C-alpha cells in the first residue's frame, strides 16, 4: 500500500540503489527502475519516465542530472508535487544547483 | 533544500566511490544486483504536515525487512558490499528527506 | 621428481616462452605511478599507450568512460587467453579450460537466475563473461524452462561434473543462487586441485600453493560474511573447499566459529594467514582483509614465475593480468571521481 | 671505408623556427643526420 522509490540512472547508480533496497516486481512483474545504457534513447527514457509518473504508487523518483537535462521538457511539464522528483549527481556528470526543475520556483536563491 | 542538495553532493559521491571500491573486490556484481530484485526492502509511507491551514505532504522512511541481497558477496565481496549497502541506505535516508 | 625438464618444451615450450613474454608486459610499479599521476581518463589512455597496452583504446570514442576502459581490458585479456588456448595441446588445454571454468560458473549462475525470473537466455548471453562463453546451443532457446536448462547444462557443458553435487533440477529453484555458486566453486576448486596434483611435478609444486590459498581465503571470507545472515553453520561448512591447509580441524573450527574474533583465533594457528589477519585492520583508512588476501595472492602468482617447466605460469599470468586490469579500472575510477586520496589502494605487481 | 666504422661526432644546431622546417627537410634529403629525442620527459603522443 505504501509507495515505492524509482530510479533512472547509470547502471552503477541503479545497482547502488537496489543494494539500498528500492526495487520490486509488482503483481504484473513491472520493475520500478531503469539503467540508462547507450543503447537506450531519449524517447525510451521519456516513455519509461511517463510510465513512472503515471503509476500511482511510485512516490519518489530519482534521476541523474544529465538524464534530467536530456528529458528536461517532461520534468518541467510535471507540475504536481506528490511524485517527488529529485535530480542527483553522477560520476559521469557533476551536480549543479542551477537548472533544477524544483528550483525553478525560486528566485531568492 | 539548498543545504540538503549540498550535503547530497557529498553523500552521493561517497556512495558512488563505495560502489567503485566494491567493484574492486566483488567484481561485476551489478548484473546480479539488478536481476535479483524480488521485493523491495524499503518502502515509503505518506504523512501529513500542517502549515497555517495548508496541509503539506511528506514521506516516511520505512523498512520491510525482506532482504534479498544477503550472501551477495559471500565469497569475495563481503565487507565492501556491506559497506556499500550501508552507504546507499544512508543516501536513501538523505533523499527521502529531500523528497 | 617427474623430470619435466626433458619433455615439457616438446609441446608447451613455445607457449611457456609466449606467456612469459606476455607477463613481461604487465605494468610495473613505475608504470603504476605514472598512471596514478594522471588527471583525466584521456591522459590515462595517453600514458597507458606507452606501455604494452599500446593503442587498444585509440579506436573507441573520445569521451572515455571507466566502463569502456574496463571492457577493453577484458577484451584484450580474453583475446590473449583465447590465442594461448587455441595454440595449446591436450594437458595444457585442460589446464586452460579449468581456468575458464571459474567464469563459466558465474555465467551459469547468471543463466539460471535469469531463467527462474523468466528472462530470455539469449538476452542474458551478452552479460556473461567472455572467457566462459557457452558456445553450445543445447543451453540456448531453452524457452525459459529451468528443467530444460539443467538438462542442457548436464548434457552439453563441462559443469555436468560439478552439478552432481546437487541432487536434481528442483535444487535450482530450491537453493539460493549464492549457495549454488559456492557449492559449484567448491567442487570446481577440488577438481582443479586434483587435476594439478595428478599432473604432478613442477606444475603441482607451483600451483597447489595457489589453490590452497584460494581455499583458505574462501573459507575465511565465507565465514566472515555469513555471520549476520540466515546461512546456518551446517550449510556454511559445506562451502569450504577441502584443498586448503585448514582441512584438519581448521575448517571445523571455522564452521563452529560465531564471530570475527573466533575467525582470527582460528587463523592464528597458521602464521602466513596470521600476518594477513593482523594487517587487516578493517577500520577506515587502512588495508582490509580482502586487500591483504589480494596482496598475498599476487605474491603467490609472482612466485609462480620462479619455476620454469610448469603450467602454473598460465594461471598466474591470467590472475595477475586480472589484477592489473582491476588496478587500472580503479585508477580510472579515482581519476573520474576525483578521489585521489585512495588512489594508492591498487595492489602493485612486479 | 669498410675497414672500421666512420669517425662519429655529436653536434647541436640552433635554427630559427621559421626556417627550421626547411632546414630539416634539406637534412632529410641529405640523409647523413640522425636526430635524437631531446624531450623524453613528455611522451610522443603529447609533444
Amino acid at each position: 500500500r505504501g509507495k515505492l522509490i524509482a530510479v533512472i540512472g547509470d547502471e552503477d547508480t541503479v545497482t547502488g540503489f537496489l543494494l539500498g533496497g528500492i526495487g520490486e516486481l509488482n503483481k504484473n512483474r513491472h520493475p520500478n527502475f531503469l539503467v540508462v545504457e547507450k543503447d537506450t534513447t531519449i524517447n525510451e527514457i521519456e516513455d519509461t519516465f511517463r510510465q513512472f509518473l503515471n503509476r500511482d504508487d511510485i512516490g519518489i523518483i530519482l534521476i541523474n542530472q544529465y538524464i534530467a537535462e536530456m528529458v528536461r521538457h517532461a520534468l518541467d511539464a510535471h507540475q504536481r508535487s506528490i511524485p517527488a522528483v529529485l535530480e542527483i549527481p553522477s560520476k559521469e556528470h557533476p551536480y549543479d544547483a542551477a537548472k533544477d526543475s524544483i528550483l525553478r520556483r525560486a528566485k531568492g536563491m | 533544500i539548498i543545504e540538503t542538495k549540498m550535503l547530497m553532493g557529498e553523500v552521493m559521491r561517497e556512495a558512488a566511490f563505495s560502489l567503485a571500491e566494491a567493484k574492486f573486490t566483488a567484481g561485476d556484481f551489478s548484473t546480479t544486483v539488478i536481476q535479483n530484485v524480488n521485493k523491495a526492502q524499503v518502502k515509503i509511507r505518506a504523512k501529513k504536515d500542517n502549515v497555517a491551514g495548508v496541509t503539506l505532504p511528506v514521506f516516511e522512511h520505512y523498512h520491510e525487512g525482506t532482504d534479498s541481497y544477503e550472501l551477495t558477496g559471500l565469497a569475495r565481496g563481503g565487507e565492501q558490499l556491506a559497506k556499500l549497502k550501508r552507504n546507499y541506505a544512508k543516501a536513501v535516508e538523505l533523499l527521502v528527506e529531500l523528497a | 621428481s617427474f623430470f619435466p625438464e626433458l619433455y615439457f618444451n616438446v609441446d608447451n615450450g613455445y607457449l611457456e616462452g609466449l606467456v612469459r613474454g606476455l607477463k613481461a608486459g604487465v605494468l610495473s610499479q613505475a608504470d603504476y605511478l605514472n598512471l596514478v599521476q594522471c588527471e583525466t581518463l584521456e591522459d590515462l589512455k595517453l600514458h597507458l599507450q606507452s606501455t604494452d597496452y599500446g593503442n587498444f583504446l585509440a579506436n573507441e570514442a573520445s569521451p572515455l568512460t571507466v566502463s569502456v576502459i574496463d571492457d577493453k581490458l577484458k577484451e584484450k585479456m580474453v583475446v590473449e587467453f583465447r590465442h594461448m588456448r587455441n595454440h595449446a595441446y591436450e594437458p595444457l588445454a585442460s589446464f586452460l579450460d579449468f581456468i575458464t571454468y571459474s567464469y563459466m560458473i558465474d555465467n551459469v549462475i547468471l543463466l539460471i537466475t535469469g531463467t527462474l525470473h523468466q528472462r530470455s537466455i539469449a538476452e542474458l548471453v551478452p552479460k556473461c563473461h567472455p572467457l566462459g562463453s557457452f558456445e553450445q546451443m543445447e543451453a540456448v532457446n531453452i524457452a525459459q524452462t529451468p528443467a530444460e536448462l539443467y538438462n542442457a547444462i548436464l548434457v552439453d557443458t563441462p559443469l555436468a561434473a560439478f552439478f552432481q553435487d546437487c541432487i536434481s533440477e528442483q535444487d535450482l529453484d530450491e537453493m539460493n543462487i549464492e549457495i549454488i555458486r559456492n557449492t559449484l566453486y567448491k567442487a570446481y576448486l577440488e577438481s582443479f586441485y586434483k587435476f594439478c596434483t595428478l599432473l604432478g611435478g613442477t606444475t603441482a609444486d607451483a600451483m597447489c600453493p595457489i589453490l590452497e590459498f584460494e581455499a583458505d581465503r574462501r573459507a575465511f571470507i565465507i565465514t566472515i560474511n555469513s555471520f549476520g545472515t540466515e546461512l546456518s553453520k551446517e550449510d556454511r561448512a559445506k562451502l569450504f573447499p577441502h584443498c586448503g591447509r585448514l582441512y584438519p580441524e581448521g575448517l571445523a573450527q571455522l564452521a563452529r566459529a560465531d564471530d570475527y574474533e573466533q575467525v582470527k583465533n582460528v587463523a592464528d594457528y597458521y602464521p602466513e594467514y596470521k600476518l594477513l589477519f593482523e594487517g587487516a585492520g578493517s577500520n577506515p583508512g587502512d588495508k582490509t582483509l580482502e586487500d591483504r588476501f589480494f596482496e598475498h595472492e599476487v605474491k603467490l602468482n609472482k612466485l609462480a614465475f620462479l619455476n620454469q617447466f610448469h603450467f602454473g605460469v598460465f594461471y598466474a599470468f591470467v590472475k595477475l593480468k586480472e589484477q592489473e586490469c582491476r588496478n587500472i579500472v580503479w585508477i580510472a575510477e579515482c581519476i573520474a571521481q576525483r578521489h585521489r586520496a585512495k588512489i594508492d589502494n591498487y595492489i602493485p605487481i612486479f | 671505408e669498410l675497414f672500421r666504422s666512420e669517425e662519429m661526432t655529436l653536434a647541436q644546431l640552433f635554427l630559427q623556427s621559421e626556417a627550421a622546417y626547411c632546414c630539416v627537410s634539406e637534412l632529410e634529403e641529405l640523409g647523413k643526420v640522425q636526430f635524437r629525442d631531446l624531450n623524453p620527459d613528455v611522451n610522443v603522443f603529447q609533444r
